[PDB]
């Protein structure tokens, strides 16, 4: 009952060619041309990329090609473009009438134009406050690459913080959000609160006050 | 082609759900059908397959004795009965149409959350205001929540962020739109928040700050 094996991660640059391996056993990739490949962007269903080992469905970019040899299947992507940044899954028919997926490959496309984060900061809504609660929301978007550190300040002392892992917008860039949960009196106490976003060698900071 | 899923939501461990999928835009009774699942962390796992006539029926190892697949070729529907559920059955379940030993059309999927906790609808707060306005969808369980703006009429500048799991055990997310500042008085901005697992739907009007 073991999956087809793929590399979990592949990091490559724009315009380069990449190849992703998928290894199985004689009961799947070996004896059948029942090998298909799927692409998945975040928050969306998988899409078929390659079927019958090497056939491309219409609509699919011809930069994508498939093959196999023995118990190993290969997916090749020529001229990496930013949109190719996705998860890729191997799949095969298996004797007995089952299908089995590969464990998955995450493809990172490196050499893209760097974008600095835009930061937008929201004080608690009035209606939330009426419900005896406070929550500051820091939204970060439009930054490439995808690594950020988010810090919170109260006046100027460092600070109930939860942050989302960055995510696909994803035309070119990423987005994330951080929340600072407060009791309304703690909101009423300090003169200001800040949201600090650290990206590459820049840090963009925003501030709100009661 | 459409594959519209239904069923899902929260279920206590040990319990049972029926999922169904309704199919259009292709001759349903000429194709084999499958269900495939995906836990929040990891990859695609093929779950089940039913032949064209419904006479042959195949199951993945980790699902046998518990899942039943069926289809109805007069009503173009497919169904997965999932029983004796454990927390590890928590996943997105896609129905998938077969081409020929591959899967060329996928449904968007339904999320099954297996937990001993109970259902809780969202509280929807406005983040009031190029300006950015948004909605803070707070303290719901389980996932998922969908968000549209102005009944899906408004598309540009929309980014709904991933949810955040708080130490409370509840989720919270926000949706943001970027709008030309020049329209804060003329256009109406309404966020529509669907939380199907609680049968709650909430529309919030966002207006500029006092």
């Amino acid at each position: 009952q073991s999956a087809l094996t793929q590399p979990p991660s592949v990091s490559k640059s724009l315009g380069q060619s990449v190849t992703i391996s998928c290894t199985g056993t004689n009961s799947d990739i070996g004896d059948y041309n029942g090998v298909s490949w799927y692409q998945q962007h975040s928050g969306t269903a998988p899409r078929l990329l390659i079927y019958d080992v090497s056939k491309r469905p219409s609509g699919v970019s011809d930069r994508f090609s498939g093959s196999k040899s023995g118990n190993t299947a290969s997916l090749t992507i020529s001229g990496l473009q930013a949109e190719d940044e996705a998860d890729y899954y191997c799949c095969s028919y298996r004797t007995g009438g089952t299908y089995i997926f590969g464990t998955g490959t995450r493809l990172t496309v490196l050499g893209q134009p760097k974008g600095a984060p835009s930061v937008t900061l929201f004080p608690p809504s009035s209606e939330e406050l009426q419900a005896n609660k406070a929550t500051l929301v820091c939204l970060i978007s439009d930054f490439y690459p995808g690594a950020v550190t988010v810090a919170w300040k109260a006046d100027s002392s460092p600070v109930g913080v939860e942050t989302t892992t960055p995510s696909k917008q994803s035309n070119n860039k990423y987005a994330a959000s951080s929340y600072l949960s407060l009791t309304p009196e703690q909101w009423k106490s300090h003169r200001s609160y800040s949201c600090q976003v650290t990206h590459e060698g820049s840090t963009v900071e925003k501030t709100v006050a009661p | 082609v459409q594959l519209v899923e239904s069923g899902g939501g929260l279920v206590q461990p040990g319990g049972s759900l029926r999922l169904s999928c309704a199919a259009s835009g292709f001759t349903f009774s000429t194709y084999g059908m499958s269900w495939v699942r995906q836990a929040p962390g990891k990859g695609l796992e093929w779950v089940s397959y039913i032949s064209i006539s419904g006479g042959s029926t195949y199951y993945t190892d980790s699902v046998k004795g518990r899942f039943t697949i069926s289809r109805d070729n007069s009503k173009n529907t497919l169904s997965l009965q999932i029983n004796s559920l454990r927390p590890e059955d928590t996943a997105v379940y896609y129905c998938a149409k077969e081409g020929w030993a591959y899967f060329d059309y996928w449904g968007q999927g339904v999320l099954v959350t297996v937990s001993g906790a109970s259902t809780k609808g969202p509280s929807v707060f406005p983040l009031a205001p190029t300006a950015a306005l948004g909605c803070l969808v707070k303290d719901y369980f389980p996932e998922p929540v969908t968000v549209s703006w102005n009944s899906g009429a408004l598309t540009s500048g929309v980014h709904t962020f991933p949810a955040v799991l708080q130490s409370s055990g509840l989720y919270s997310l926000s949706s943001v739109v970027t709008v030309p500042s020049s329209s804060l008085g003329t256009q109406t901005y309404i966020c529509n928040v669907n939380h199907k697992p609680s049968n709650t739907k909430v529309d919030k009007r966002v207006e500029p700050k006092s």
